[PDB]
RNA sequence: UAAGGAACUCGGCAAAAUGACCCCGUAACUUCGGGAGAAGGGGUGCUCUAUUAGGGUGCAAGCCCGAGAGAGCCGCAGUGAAUAGGCCCAGGCGACUGUUUAGCAAAAACACAGGUCUCUGCAAAACCGUAAGGUGACGUAUAGGGGCUGACGCCUGCCCGGU
RNA sequence: GGAGGAAAAAUUCU
RNA sequence: UCCCGGGCCUUGUACACACCGCCCGUCACACCACGAGAGUUUGUAACACCCGAAGUCGGUAGGGUAACCGGAGCCAGCCGCCGAAGGUGGGACAGAUAAUUGGGGUGAAGUCGUAACAAGGUAGCCGUAUCGGAAGGUGCGGCUGGAUCACCUCCU
RNA sequence: GGUGCAUUAGCUAGUUGGUAGGGUAAUGGCCUACCAAGGCAACGAUGCAUAGCCGACCUGAGAGGGUGAUCGGCCACACUGGGACUGAGACACGGCCCAGACUCCUACGGGAGGCAGCAGUAGGGAAUCUUCCGCAAUGGACGAAAGUCUGACGGAGCAACGCCGCGUGUAUGAAGAAGGUUUUCGGAUCGUAAAGUACUGUUGUUAGAGAAGAACAAGGAUAAGAGUAACUGCUUGUCCCUUGACGGUAUCUAACCAGAAAGCCACGGCUAACUACGUGCCAGCAGCCGCGGUAAUACGUAGGUGGCAAGCGUUGUCCGGAUUUAUUGGGCGUAAAGCGCGCGCAGGCGGUCUUUUAAGUCUGAUGUGAAAGCCCCCGGCUUAACCGGGGAGGGUCAUUGGAAACUGGAAGACUGGAGUGCAGAAGAGGAGAGUGGAAUUCCACGUGUAGCGGUGAAAUGCGUAGAUAUGUGGAGGAACACCAGUGGCGAAGGCGACUCUCUGGUCUGUAACUGACGCUGAGGCGCGAAAGCGUGGGGAGCAAACAGGAUUAGAUACCCUGGUAGUCCACGCCGUAAACGAUGAGUGCUAAGUGUUAGGGGGUUUCCGCCCCUUAGUGCUGCAGCUAACGCAUUAAGCACUCCGCCUGGGGA
């Protein structure tokens, strides 16, 4: 309905909330995609792909520090259906002063705020996470 | 509101009125007409004078005076200082600044710039109500 | 009929003025139909384009009907004579069309569609007649007789002691 | 504790 | 069980000066702003006809005229279309003013009642109809933003 | 691309297009004749109101908000309205013709004029300047040149109107001159501030030296070129001579002088800074909280203190604070704020995968975004203000080359969404016709006699013409006891007797079928308790208005006795409510415990029954989370996205 990442982001959200530590959702490219990415960062810890003949799931591991500590503190949707959002490569944020990171799609692909302005190329800004 | 809710009709502003509305326009003769001019004073001529009462608590007399302005307004102005010189059919120059003690003045009479004159005795706040260095 | 234009008079009484066909244009109010021909304006004659453009008629010959435009011409004046609405604003009364004192009063009077009350179960009530016999009615309470009010809109208050 | 149904009594003033 | 006075717990409150509280409406007096009003008055932008100067253009030109070959050409004069201002007519819009009138608002001790706040002493409120000096009353339908709730039934 | 109103919805007819023609420097209904009825508009046409536009200025963290002073660029106007001539260029500020208003001359026939040019006068205002010098410099028009003109311009005068800069002295000088202010009358305070002491002249007075802005043009020699038969002249280069309104101006040099130079506002809190006297709800202060009635840090004055400074206060306008229109950056249970509900056009948004396109998106290069202004770096004025050089900034800008993740387009593919199929289930869902019992009222008839009814007490009222009570029969109307249950159905209002006929919706079970066919939805259409309106019926109970009896100081009420409209039926209007869960619709995620309605699967069990699992409704208690709190909490007021409606202090309303 309408926005799937921002369900994905919300489920996140609860299950980081609830402090659960699976979460599984249907799949698809951009969903691998940013899964893929949070890996990549260390926000999650493993992502699994599970083949099922409707469209295919993923199932990630919530990721919790040492004594119960919140790896995930927020996600922040930016881009909406009914307000678009684009950046220049000049425009791009930086999430939580450095701290956190942004997903933007540009013509290479998905990429972090980092790898945008390594390359000084722009596209259209997803999320925040921190 | 939603964005489409935005675009189909903007926000608006609230107008807000003024304080003094009588120092804010001038009258033409030749057209008979109001002009939107502002000043910062206004000369008039006065038609009587007296000394009203104020609200509850308060109950010391006060001065105050009834003028025609230049553009013909009935306005009700206020008469500052000890003593005044002041009488029907006279030139007086009124002021912005209102009083809540009467429910009806609106603006002050400088002293010492037309017909009105100043405050004898005064040694202090001597740059209002109009009296010079002794 | 000079000049004036209701100064006359109880009162613009009488007279004067508008008046035909075509085109433009047209208010408040309204029961949405009207008001409305509102009000206010413009054009009309003759000759040449021209047995018109086009129509009716007929097999054709031919015969009738005739709008727009142009150029011109003549008078003070062109529906050149007769015949042919004057208009507007506001109030009272009566909704309207209609009827009335042959021979003084045409109306604000009567009537009217509508409203209400009341009587009548049929050999109906009511009415004419001594009666027979009739109208009502060859009808049957969505029908018939009598009293009052008078379209339509909003309403129609209190008193049953007296008659 | 919460919701539904449901009787009997009843003068005026400060 | 009842009558009277206390004590504790609980409940409702628009009171805190603490119910000798708070608070509503009409009437009489003064002032202020606004609407309506038979009328009067000022201005704005158009429209439809009548008349129409200067001027450009078009047509004639009997009157006048050196350059070109008496003729041509030109000009004065006259006529026609368009045309500012003006005149007439019916509408539209805007402001001021007007006998009187309608509700509204403010005003240390006016008059009449006590409608609401406690179950406010007839529970209150909403829509509607009718009635009354006034707050308001009554009928119909709805709500709890309702105190008490003997007896009976379900839920935690 | 840059404004307010929909309480401004239709506007237009040479208008819309075409065929020919005329006209202009040029295209074009710019104009004419003919032909067809077009054209613009909820993406706001037409109309009313205000307004010159921009570079830019003020404010603001920024986004934005307000304004168009000075200067630069474009546009319009020249007393009002119309027209043409000359000219390359005008429908022309100091040119022409006509009409209009005003001023002036006249011999009465007729003529002249236009400061929104520089100064200046009158009037309006709260408010704005000399009737000055010069073409020396820069630039214009004319000429071969000298040269003439230039209120452009270069300068001087007035106004603290603004910014910047400097001064009214400096060091020393005491248990502390003298005198004010107070005093707990010992003292404190002004205060190193004074006198004294030593020093300087930035200003000021007196007397003198005194620049740049000046390049020139022209005139005389020259040297070299092109041209020529030769010159004269022409172009370039080098020299000689001449030119100042400002102006004896800036500047500099010497002598004298602490002498000739400080005021305004404020002091309870916001906000920096207190004592005394006088007054006594008076005089008065005031942006707010509010002070003044006898002990006033708030009124007036004196002393003291604080801020600023040749300025200080008051008023008017704009921005901020104001998140108080919230894109950045707010909300709608109870404070203002969810339409009463539904069906749906336009619009907004949209499940999964593949290929392709580059409209959106991102990026490189070219041109352009004037000068002045903000900003950065350098400089010049003794510093600063100011001035100069270079640089940077600013666009949903035009040409063009790139990438294809995402939104968009096209061609395909798939079922999770959506709908149909097949099998079951439940229900006061709606319309039409017929029927049933209990009870009330009225009428008739038997038995029977003095009361009945009503209230806190009474009374009006019915009754000996015979009630009330009881038994039998008849007439008619409205509502449906027990079942009955925070049970059921419907989008909402709402729907309870029974039977039939015609019809709408929902749930579960299966996976057969199509393959995104979906959500929301301004304007429209429809439904919508009760009261009310129109026409025609019906009328047993109840009952607005009304009458009587009571209560009360009064009682236009509550209470009692009667009672009309209405409540009922058919058709047609009306369109409102505390129309409420005071909570818009759609989708997904997020602890549990326990009832109940309609289904499905399994295990125990011969059945019954018990247990477990699951779908869709309906109640209660509770975790995280949210809230100002009460509270909500898988039927969210939690976490997210799409679309609509609405809110911006109370009264007036
Ligand atoms: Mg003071
Ligand atoms: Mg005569
Ligand atoms: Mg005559
Ligand atoms: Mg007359
Ligand atoms: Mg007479
Ligand atoms: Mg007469
Ligand atoms: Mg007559
Ligand atoms: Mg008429
Ligand atoms: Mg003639
Ligand atoms: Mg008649
Ligand atoms: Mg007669
Ligand atoms: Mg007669
Ligand atoms: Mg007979
Ligand atoms: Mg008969
Ligand atoms: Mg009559
Ligand atoms: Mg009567
Ligand atoms: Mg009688
Ligand atoms: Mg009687
Ligand atoms: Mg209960
Ligand atoms: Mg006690
Ligand atoms: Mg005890
Ligand atoms: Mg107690
Ligand atoms: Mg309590
Ligand atoms: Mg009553
Ligand atoms: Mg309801
Ligand atoms: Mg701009
Ligand atoms: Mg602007
Ligand atoms: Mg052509
Ligand atoms: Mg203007
Ligand atoms: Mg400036
Ligand atoms: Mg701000
Ligand atoms: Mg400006
Ligand atoms: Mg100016
Ligand atoms: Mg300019
Ligand atoms: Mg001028
Ligand atoms: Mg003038
Ligand atoms: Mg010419
Ligand atoms: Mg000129
Ligand atoms: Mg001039
Ligand atoms: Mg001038
Ligand atoms: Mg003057
Ligand atoms: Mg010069
Ligand atoms: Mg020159
Ligand atoms: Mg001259
Ligand atoms: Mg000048
Ligand atoms: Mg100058
Ligand atoms: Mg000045
Ligand atoms: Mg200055
Ligand atoms: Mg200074
Ligand atoms: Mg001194
Ligand atoms: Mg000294
Ligand atoms: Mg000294
Ligand atoms: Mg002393
Ligand atoms: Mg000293
Ligand atoms: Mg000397
Ligand atoms: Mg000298
Ligand atoms: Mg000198
Ligand atoms: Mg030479
Ligand atoms: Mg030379
Ligand atoms: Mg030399
Ligand atoms: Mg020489
Ligand atoms: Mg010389
Ligand atoms: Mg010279
Ligand atoms: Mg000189
Ligand atoms: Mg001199
Ligand atoms: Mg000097
Ligand atoms: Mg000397
Ligand atoms: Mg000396
Ligand atoms: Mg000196
Ligand atoms: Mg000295
Ligand atoms: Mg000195
Ligand atoms: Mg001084
Ligand atoms: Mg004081
Ligand atoms: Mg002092
Ligand atoms: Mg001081
Ligand atoms: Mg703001
Ligand atoms: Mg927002
Ligand atoms: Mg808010
Ligand atoms: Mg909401
Ligand atoms: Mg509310
Ligand atoms: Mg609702
Ligand atoms: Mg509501
Ligand atoms: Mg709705
Ligand atoms: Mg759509
Ligand atoms: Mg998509
Ligand atoms: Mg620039
Ligand atoms: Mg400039
Ligand atoms: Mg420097
Ligand atoms: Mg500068
Ligand atoms: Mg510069
Ligand atoms: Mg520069
Ligand atoms: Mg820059
Ligand atoms: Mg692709
Ligand atoms: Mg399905
Ligand atoms: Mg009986
Ligand atoms: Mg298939
Ligand atoms: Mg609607
Ligand atoms: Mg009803
Ligand atoms: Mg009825
Ligand atoms: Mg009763
Ligand atoms: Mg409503
Ligand atoms: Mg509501
Ligand atoms: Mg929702
Ligand atoms: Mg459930
Ligand atoms: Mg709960
Ligand atoms: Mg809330």
């Amino acid at each position: 309905m309408t926005d799937p990442i921002a369900d994905f982001l919300t489920r996140i959200r609860n299950a980081n909330m609830v402090k659960h530590d699976k979460l599984e959702l249907p799949a698809s490219k951009i969903k691998k995609e940013i899964a893929e990415i949070l890996k990549r960062e260390g926000f999650i810890r493993d992502v699994e792909y599970i083949e099922d003949d409707n469209a295919g799931t993923i199932r990630v591991f919530l990721k919790y520090g040492a004594t119960g500590e919140r790896v995930i503190t927020g996600l922040k949707r930016i881009s909406k259906p009914g307000l678009r959002v684009y950046a220049k490569s000049t425009e791009v944020p930086k999430v939580l002063n450095g701290l956190g990171i942004a997903i933007v799609s540009t013509s290479q692909g998905v990429l972090t705020d980092k790898e945008a302005r390594a390359k000084q190329v722009g596209g259209e800004v997803l999320a925040y996470v921190w | 509101p939603t964005i489409n809710q935005l675009v189909r009709k903007p926000r608006q502003s609230k107008i807000k009125k003024s304080t003094s509305p009588a120092l804010n326009k001038g009258l033409n003769s030749f057209k008979r007409e109001l002009t939107d001019v502002n000043s910062p004073q206004k000369r008039g001529v006065c038609t009587r004078v007296g000394t009203m009462t104020p609200k509850k608590p308060n109950s010391a007399l006060r001065k105050y005076a009834r003028v025609r302005l230049s553009n013909g307004i009935e306005v009700t102005a206020y008469i500052p200082g000890i003593g005044h010189n002041l009488q029907e059919h006279s030139v007086v120059l009124i002021r912005g600044g209102r009083v809540k003690d009467l429910p009806g003045v609106r603006y002050h009479i400088v002293r010492g710039a037309l017909d009105t004159a100043g405050v004898e005795n005064r040694g202090q706040s001597r740059s209002k109500y109009g009296t010079k260095k002794p």
